[PDB]
């Protein structure tokens, strides 16, 4: 061979460059972000830290999420929700500032979805004051008339989340929901506490143990 | 021969290759050209291709044993096959370890796993293991040799003695051992939590068989080590011990049959591309 | 003296 | 920008040594490996070295390797050849050049300026017949250009290229891979010939062309040179 | 609202004033093509390990 | 405005009857005594082991010789086919690629995906980088597909229900294509480069005049997304892929489905189409991890590329039409002749 000898170094050399970002990659937790407009998305990418698709890179506790916001794509989500297998959860805002039922739709789409079968939807309530404020005028029989109870925050919280928690007809999967009054620093933490436990989950199915 | 021990040994090693050759073709096909070589993967290809070196160097336990005598090999012959054999055995043995103590880590410690869990990590301590395996079965490289005893000449050898087999027992019984219990136990306590706590029956099935086939394959392999240096052959109990030998070689290899089985195919990905490539 | 017939893999 | 920028070179003694340095900017030196090009005073080229991208091969001829090292400061862009027990053979100028190896690539694409330098047998030889050739503006001229050993390779390749050095100036590459124009390079040069014999045309020749045409073989290092076409207004 | 249906009936009075051909010449057209160019497709009819760059 | 819609159905009806009337036979018919194509049983000539994730897409470069490959890690890989060398890799801007494009020249790759922005990459500028010469920013939705005219006019289809056609040297968008009511998730350019059609998710498929603007053919075949389409060899047929598991060869002349490919066995959707040079062939991929080469004449199921471990996400011939490259989510390019 003599000079494609060196086109044959420029591949390998490239193809270690590949395997390195491969590499480094692999390591950063990919998260979707989902939820109706204007449902705290915006909010939650904020107070974690740090037009199509807007990647929210940041680092807490030696590990490195990249929550992906896709609420730009006003088009089909079947088309290319494919491209989001792997993320290693969904974190799911549901806004209780009013309503619900388009949250309670997205949410069975998206956990029922073929792609997201192993997939853990962490999900967040949050704007649980103003949820808590509205109950005290407004029931939450306005949003769901079967709801057959006293009418109290403590109460609707956790219907909401029971509720929520139904949708998962498939019992591989897991769903965590915490409450958030979105003026709180802890949502990262609880967001670190349940991709850890969803790691876990994880790794055991592909050892094969679980 | 017509000894009950050895007509049962041979029984169950020519079983054992009957199942492990298939068995640890089939895993290494798979893991190795049919699957990708993600860490998940590289513990059970690394594992079959011990395994699948102790089933091919089994035939030569067969014929041994079903001679009785004599050695159809070379000198370097048997300082090798020997050697072939044990540094698979131990290498499987290791492999499970690793293996158990892979599963513990990634429970145990999910973010670090995250971080530094990779193909680069697994093959370099996948080499580590190798090595370990070749050092503890050197001592028998270099004093395994041939021997008269009879009129024709059969392979054999024998403080020295004492060195390498305690030593070796302790590595390859109590460590592996200790660390799989630990392991799976941690694991097993892990799951009662959160989401596992449904899972705790199907992680402690798995936990306890693939510990019990591991312990019923080698304890007697083990055990017949520190009998012998408490008693002697040409006694009673030595040569029944000595006779029932041929048997405990047979479990231990029974393992690297049991092994591809009892890992990878206990896995579903490895079921599938099985089922998918026969 | 303790060598005798070991099935190799020893 | 493209720059290519030569240093270190000057007057030393007989057996002395020295170090040069080539300074690039404006290209991704990082990713293209680099070659030395020696030229006596009044004579034709000769490789040098060469420098592959990454480091990994480096090659030397003999008349130059087990007296010369070379090196590459990836970070700074430059690349270093240090050259030691300096004969007076070695009083030549000494140009940088890059090359990159793909499909489609145009290796020894750019040269440096040269930096000048003072001293106070079985592998592929090329020649050419046409040392001198009176021509003319408007007119038509075929430098001739012959090796050893085919340049054609298995692949389909051939590994013929064409450089001109015009009076004063840095070689440029004009035909590499014996038909393909570099970049730049104006539609009137044509490359031709196959196996061991080789000719480039000039149609339409201008006085901006005028200078010395060297032709060298790429099938293997050493990359020796031809003793080049001194094609004279 | 109007320009939107507008714009639809524009492209179907377009699309409906285009010319068209009988399916059987088509077809035919499209077996002529094929019968012609059978023997360049390597793909069609294979070709020799000897020539072929993927050998 | 109720006129209008009254418009509309006639003159739907009108394009309907035309085609009853011009319906005179049927590829199916006419073609039956042209022999078997025989058991075509290709074989992988080389895997490219490159890309760490699901690729995309996958294109040829004019020389036959190169494919451009796409992949959701990120990257953009120039392959030597004969070799299987990558030649460059290009680390995007946005991860989440779902199209790649070769330039008919070699000079040019472009890329585009959820970004919204088609992106043109200079494989030959003289700092040696490989350089993005431009962005094409300007649809309000995912980039689903890019394909060169030449060097500066290219032609793209986005979620945003159009496609536009660009000037790569100076960005604009030259001239927008509209009509789609659906995702335009697929695109090929005529042979010859003078109009183009596309595959939309409103289960049809459109012509478009590069020059005119006008969208003067439609067809409405499948009852699913067209996933793929591709121009017969000659340019006045195309193969149209839809996840309603049917490959359909529509022709431009005939002005509807000559011949509907479909076998009950496959249940999957079409992810690509791909004619060999003679017209023959259709090497169209499914989801089933395998494709299928029909008979593009006799419709018959005539060969199966299976070999890949997950869906194939593209397929193409070179084209002199030597091989047929398929890339699939189990992140493998595989070479077939």
């Amino acid at each position: 061979s003599a000079e494609e000898r060196a086109a044959l170094e420029r591949s390998k050399a490239i193809e270690k460059n590949l395997k390195e970002d491969g590499i480094s990659a692999a390591k950063d937790v990919k998260l979707l972000l989902l939820g109706a407009d204007n449902s705290g998305k915006s909010t939650i990418v904020k107070q974690m830290k740090i037009t199509g698709i807007v990647e929210t890179h940041f680092t807490f506790k030696n590990l490195h999420f990249r929550l992906f916001d896709v609420g730009g794509q006003r088009s089909e989500r079947k088309k290319w929700i494919h491209c989001f297998e792997d993320v290693t959860a969904i974190i799911f805002c549901v806004d209780l500032s009013d309503y619900m039922h388009e949250s309670l739709m997205l949410f069975d789409s998206i956990c029922n979805n073929k792609f997201f079968i192993d997939t853990s939807i962490i999900l967040f309530l949050n704007k649980k004051d103003l949820f808590g404020e509205k109950i005290k005028k407004s029931p939450l029989t306005i949003c769901f008339p079967e709801y057959t109870g006293p009418n109290t925050y403590e109460d609707a919280a956790a219907y909401i989340q029971a509720q929520f928690e139904s949708k998962n007809r498939s019992p591989n999967k897991e769903i965590y929901c915490h409450m958030t009054c979105a003026t709180d620093t802890n949502n990262a933490q609880v967001i670190f506490d349940a991709v850890t436990d969803i790691i876990i989950a994880n790794n055991l199915r592909g050892c094969g143990l679980y | 021969w017509n000894e009950p021990p050895v007509i049962l040994s041979m029984v169950i090693l020519s079983l054992t290759f009957l199942l492990g050759l298939p068995g640890n073709g089939l895993v290494l096909w798979v893991a190795g050209l049919k699957m990708q070589r993600t860490v998940n993967t590289i513990w059970f290809l690394h594992l079959t291709l011990a395994d699948l070196l102790c089933c091919l160097s089994l035939p030569f336990s067969l014929a041994h044993l079903a001679l009785q005598g004599q050695w159809p090999y070379g000198r370097f012959l048997c300082k090798l096959i020997p050697s072939i054999i044990v540094l698979n055995m131990f290498a499987s043995v290791f492999l499970l370890t690793a293996i158990s103590l892979d599963r513990c880590l990634v429970v145990f410690k999910p973010i670090w796993c995250q971080n530094h869990r990779n193909v680069g990590m697994a093959c370099s301590i996948c080499g580590c293991i190798w090595v370990v395996a070749f050092v503890m079965c050197i001592p028998v490289f270099v004093y395994r040799e041939i021997f008269t005893t009879d009129n024709h000449n059969r392979c054999g050898y024998k403080t020295p003695l004492v060195a390498i087999t305690i030593t070796r027992l302790v590595v390859g019984f109590l460590l592996p051992s200790v660390i799989m219990i630990a392991c799976y136990s941690f694991i097993v306590f892990r799951m009662q939590r959160g989401r596992f706590a449904k899972s705790q029956s199907k992680t402690f099935r798995v936990a306890v068989v693939v510990v019990a086939v591991f312990l019923v394959c080698w304890t007697p392999y083990h055990i017949f080590g520190v009998l012998s240096l408490l008693t002697d052959p040409e006694t009673p109990l030595g040569k029944t011990l000595m006779s029932w030998d041929h048997v405990c070689i047979a479990l231990a290899s029974a393992n690297s049959c049991f092994n591809p089985f009892l890992y990878a195919l206990l896995g579903k990905d490895f079921r599938k591309k099985a089922r998918q490539s026969i | 003296y303790r060598a005798s017939k070991l099935g190799l893999a020893r | 920008d493209v720059q290519l920028v030569e240093s270190g070179g000057g007057l030393v003694q007989p057996g002395g040594s020295r170090k040069l340095s080539c300074s690039a900017s404006g290209f991704a030196f990082s990713s293209f490996g680099m070659h030395w090009v020696r030229q006596a005073p009044e004579k034709g080229l000769e490789w040098v070295a060469y420098i592959s991208s990454g480091s990994g091969t480096i090659y030397y001829a003999d008349t130059v390797k087990g007296r010369f090292t070379i090196s590459r400061d990836d970070p700074k862009n430059t690349l270093f050849l240090q050259m030691t027990s300096l004969r007076s053979e070695d009083t030549a100028m000494y140009y940088c050049v890059r090359s990159i190896y793909y499909y489609g690539s145009s290796p020894f694409d750019f040269w440096g300026q040269g930096t000048t330098l003072t001293v106070s047998g079985s592998d592929i030889v090329m020649t050419q017949a046409t040392s001198s050739v009176p021509v003319t503006p408007g007119e038509s001229v075929s430098i001739s250009c012959r090796s050893s050993k085919s340049l054609l390779h298995s692949n389909g390749n051939t590994y013929l290229y064409w450089f001109l050095q015009r009076p004063g100036q840095s070689p440029q590459l004009l035909i590499y891979r014996m038909s393909n124009l570099a970049s730049g390079v104006p539609d009137r040069f044509s490359g031709s010939g196959s196996g061991t014999a080789f000719t480039l045309t000039i149609s339409r020749l201008e006085a901006e062309d005028v200078g010395v045409y060297y032709c060298m073989q790429h099938l293997e290092y050493p990359l020796t040179f031809g003793a080049g076409t001194k094609l004279e207004l | 609202s109007i320009a939107q249906a507008r714009k639809l009936v524009e492209q179907l009075k377009m699309e409906a004033n285009i010319d068209r051909i009988k399916v059987s010449k088509a077809a035919a057209d499209l077996m002529a093509y094929c019968e012609a160019h059978a023997k360049e497709d390597p793909l069609l009819t294979p070709v020799p390990a000897s020539e072929n760059p993927f050998r | 405005l109720d006129q209008l819609r009254q418009e509309a159905e006639q003159l739907k009806n009108q394009i309907r009857d035309a085609r009853k009337a011009c319906a005179d036979a049927t590829l199916s018919q006419i073609t039956n005594n042209i022999d078997p194509v025989g058991r075509i049983q290709m074989r992988t000539r080389r895997t490219l082991r490159g890309h760490l994730a699901k690729i995309y897409a996958m294109h040829w470069g004019t020389d036959s010789r190169l494919l451009v490959s796409a992949s959701q890690d990120g990257k953009l890989i120039i392959w030597d086919s004969y070799t299987t060398n990558k030649v460059h890799a290009i680390p995007l801007r946005s991860s989440w690629v779902m199209t790649c494009a070769y330039a008919p020249s070699g000079n040019y790759v472009a890329c585009g995906g959820l970004d919204n922005i088609c992106s043109i990459y200079n494989l030959k500028t003289r700092e040696g980088n490989v350089r993005v010469s431009r962005e094409l920013a300007g649809h309000t939705g995912y980039l689903s597909c890019c394909r060169f005219l030449d060097d500066n006019q290219i032609v793209t289809s986005s979620g945003d229900t159009t496609c536009a056609l660009w000037d790569i040297e100076t960005g604009q968008q030259t001239t927008t294509f509209t009509g789609h009511t659906g995702d335009v998730m697929s695109l090929s350019l005529a042979p010859d480069t003078r109009l183009f059609v596309s595959g939309a998710c409103d289960a049809s498929a459109k012509l478009w005049d590069v020059r005119e603007g006008m969208c003067r053919q439609t067809f409405t075949g499948h009852e699913s997304d067209i996933n793929a389409i591709c121009f017969f060899p000659n340019g006045n047929a195309f193969a149209t892929g839809s996840d309603d598991a049917t490959c359909r060869l529509f022709d431009l002349r005939a002005d509807q489905e000559l011949m509907t490919y479909s076998h009950d066995n496959i249940i999957c959707g079409i992810t690509s189409v791909s004619f060999s040079k003679s017209g023959r062939l259709l090497l169209a991929g499914y989801d089933d991890f395998n494709c299928n080469v029909w008979d593009a004449l006799k419709a018959d199921r005539a060969g199966v590329l299976a070999g890949h471990d997950n869906r194939v996400s593209c397929l193409g011939v070179t084209d002199d039409g030597m091989a047929v490259a398929t890339g699939s989510w189990d992140s493998f390019l595989k070479i077939w002749n």
